């Protein structure tokens, strides 16, 4: 029976000059899992594991400075969290002395405004990440058949792990709450044209106009994940001889593939409790809308 | 372990503010400082989240605000349902947070009271049986807790040093007792035993000796 | 939405006792949960962390390497364990849950089970007397290492009420309690009067007067 919403870290962004996704939750960055991943090669690798040494000192400071960044937009994520409350109840609506139509483009103005505060204050992060991945793509380095023992057995565990995350759940559950938000989305159509009850309608348009960022963003983790879970077990279906170069490669295929499967899981549970909230929402305004 | 007052006073209606500095790195770099009501067997309750703003469910008295490494907690006409332990947290940073020591904010129900310290030597009784154990009586004190330190001769001891928490008489001023357990040959040698006792400010110590 | 631990009220020094966390009204698999314990004199303090899945599970520095965190989400509990105990350690553990406003926030606690620390076996007390001293002045009578809580002292058997004062009991090193109980008394009718303060310890089946007269 919920009727406002509390929690809007369902915001996400972008850079635009170099493509890096910022969540709200930490660790913030998909590259700080491949680089909590290299820890585990690193201890298994080879006799060298000078990267437990970066992994506690340059590692842990891109993750605590961009908790920080992240923090600083405290002022923004209030006042659009403000905003949605507004225009989600006509209770805290009607209070002001404002039309919904005129309090709408205040949304998106502050809306675009948090989500420049999460690249800005972490576009001086960004620049670390490629100078740590060449660290890492240097530090690795130090043959022409270099094992692979280790390679193979990071994808037998990934499979396993792999089967913690209800992907079969999470892909059912979008296809039954998508075309239920597009049913809701008809039912007002139809309604606000016959019927005169602007204020409540107007929170429906606009919850359901929330939702689908948020499906967006929950369709949008999900074949990235799968794409992941795809392209790992490919790799496993598809030696024992490999050279130092590929080696590499090989480590950043399994790398890359794995800290975007582990931090698409974590936006999913988010934007799984967001949808539930947001259908709470909608679900019980239709009782008063009617 | 973030620093804050040992007690603060207010009076119904009236208006305090406490005060929570720990570390450069804990409080002033992250803004992720937060704020908890403990009641004395109730479970602790959220009642400023970041910086400056409220769950749904905290009025409008709680106030909250942050400045360089000191962060502030405001509650504005109290009540006499405000009388709780207040604890500060703030994000450490690696997935770790730190809690503050608290505040035990007391509404001032009746004029404030010092404490009378009495200092007992070991009973002979007890000093026969091979053991030895001083005790440090507080009573007729208000309001809030109280600092108790001991101190040898003069010098400061750490070592098995036990201190009760406050409580109400039969009036309502509290009382607090302070035990210190020593061998009976450290009876002997040293020239004197202490307690100093620290009240609102002001402090008052007592001494005995064999 | 209610959280409810359960703890063993005492364990022996060095060894291991296991703490449970149930949870419900609200899914237990999606959000994070936080320890928390408070010591008897001291503030509450965080403990350790678990994500969602328990995949990412962190303590802080000064348990850290003593203490194990996991969780079930499939019964919805949640488990600590600590290992080689000390008795510095004996705390009000209490159950924290993730806010639902940010996840550097806590939400909904729990109430907290109380967890002591003590080898001893069950033990008598020894009462020993405290002298009046000038403040009016104020007698005392000292009950020292009886295990376990609690004893009950009256004085001259419920004769005398007015002035009386008996402290909560405190937990010593040795894993014994110890308790005083004071009268203040004017100072002026206290060579015409004595006092005695009657102890009885009920798990022993300890009953001990005392006689108090400087």
């Amino acid at each position: 029976s919920t009727n406002t919403t509390d929690n809007i870290d369902y915001f996400d962004i972008s850079d635009e000059s170099n493509y890096y996704l910022i969540s709200q939750l930490r660790p913030h960055f998909s590259n700080i899992y491949f680089f909590d991943e290299f820890k585990r090669y690193a201890s298994y690798h080879t006799e060298i594991k000078r990267y437990e040494d970066i992994h506690k000192t340059k590692v842990n400071s891109l993750l605590n400075e961009a908790s920080r960044a992240i923090g600083i937009c405290n002022r923004a994520k209030n006042t659009v969290k403000g905003l949605i409350n507004i225009l989600e109840n006509p209770q805290k609506f009607k209070t002001q002395r404002e039309s919904y139509d005129v309090k709408l483009r205040q949304y998106e103005e502050k809306k675009e405004a948090f989500r420049g505060c999460l690249l800005n204050k972490n576009r001086k992060n960004l620049d670390q990440i490629k100078k740590i991945n060449n660290e890492i793509r240097d530090l690795l380095e130090k043959s022409q058949d270099c094992q692979t023992n280790v390679y193979f057995d990071m994808i037998k565990i990934y499979l396993v792990d792999f089967k913690k995350m209800p992907y079969e759940n999470y892909d059912t559950f979008i296809k039954q709450y998508k075309n239920s938000y597009l049913s809701g989305v008809d039912m007002i159509r139809k309604i606000e044209k016959q019927i005169d009850n602007p204020v409540t309608i107007n929170a429906i348009k606009f919850t359901q106009k929330e939702m689908g960022y948020i499906i967006d963003r929950f369709e949008y983790h999900l074949q990235k994940v799968k794409h992941s879970i795809d392209q790992v077990t490919a790799l496993s279906d598809g030696p024992k001889q490999v050279t130092k170069n590929r080696l590499k490669e090989y480590y950043f295929n399994i790398g890359n593939y794995y800290s975007i499967f582990k931090f698409g899981k974590d936006s999913l549970n988010m934007l799984n409790k967001a949808l539930i909230h947001k259908e709470k929402i909608v679900h019980n305004l239709l009782g008063e809308l009617f | 372990a973030l620093t804050q007052p040992r007690s603060v006073s207010g009076s119904p209606g009236q208006s305090v503010t406490i005060s929570c500095t720990g570390t450069s790195s804990d409080v002033g770099f992250y803004n992720f400082v937060s704020w908890y009501q403990h009641h004395p067997g109730k479970a602790p309750k959220l009642i400023i989240y970041d910086v400056s703003e409220r769950p749904s469910g905290v009025p409008d008295r709680f106030s909250g605000s942050k400045s360089g490494n000191t962060a502030s907690l405001s509650i504005s006409g109290l009540q006499p349902e405000d009388e709780a332990d207040y604890y500060c947290c703030s994000y450490a940073g690696t997935y770790t947070f730190v809690f503050g020591s608290g505040t035990k904010v007391t509404v001032l129900g009746q004029p404030k009271a010092n404490p009378t310290v009495t200092l007992f030597p070991p009973s002979s009784e007890e000093l026969q049986a091979n053991k030895a154990t001083l005790v440090c009586l507080i009573s007729d004190f208000y309001p809030g807790a109280v600092t108790v330190a001991w101190k040898a001769d003069s010098s400061p001891v750490k070592a098995g040093v036990e201190t009760t928490t406050p409580s109400k008489q039969s009036n309502n001023k509290y009382a607090a007792s302070s035990y210190l357990s020593l061998t009976p040959e450290q009876w002997k040698s040293h020239r004197s035993y202490s307690c100093q006792v620290t009240h609102e400010g002001s402090t008052v110590e007592k001494t005995v000796a064999p | 939405v209610q959280l409810v631990e359960s703890g063993g009220g005492v364990v022996q020094s060095g060894k291991s006792l296991r703490v449970s966390c149930a949870a419900s009204g609200f899914t237990f698999s999606s959000y994070g949960m936080h320890w928390v314990r408070q010591a008897p004199g001291k503030g509450l303090e965080w403990v350790a962390f678990i994500s969602y899945d328990g995949d990412n599970k962190y303590s802080a520095d000064s348990v850290k390497g003593r203490l194990t965190i996991s969780r079930d989400n499939s019964k919805n509990t949640l488990y600590l364990q600590m290992n080689s105990l000390r008795p510095e350690d004996t705390a009000v553990y209490y159950c924290a849950k993730e806010s639902n406003y940010g996840e550097n926030a806590f939400d909904i606690w729990g109430q907290g089970t109380m967890v002591t620390v003590s080898s001893a076996s069950t033990k008598g007390p020894s009462v020993f007397p405290l002298a009046p001293s000038s403040k009016t002045a104020a007698l005392g009578c000292l009950v020292k290492d009886y295990f376990p809580e609690p004893v009950t002292v009256s004085w001259n058997s419920g004769a005398l009420t007015s002035g009386v004062h008996t402290f909560p009991a405190v937990l010593q090193s040795s894993g014994l309690y110890s308790l005083s109980s004071v009268v203040t008394v004017p100072s002026s009718s206290l060579g015409t009067q004595t006092y005695i303060c009657n102890v009885n310890h009920k798990p022993s089946n300890t009953k001990v007067d005392k006689k108090v007269e400087p």
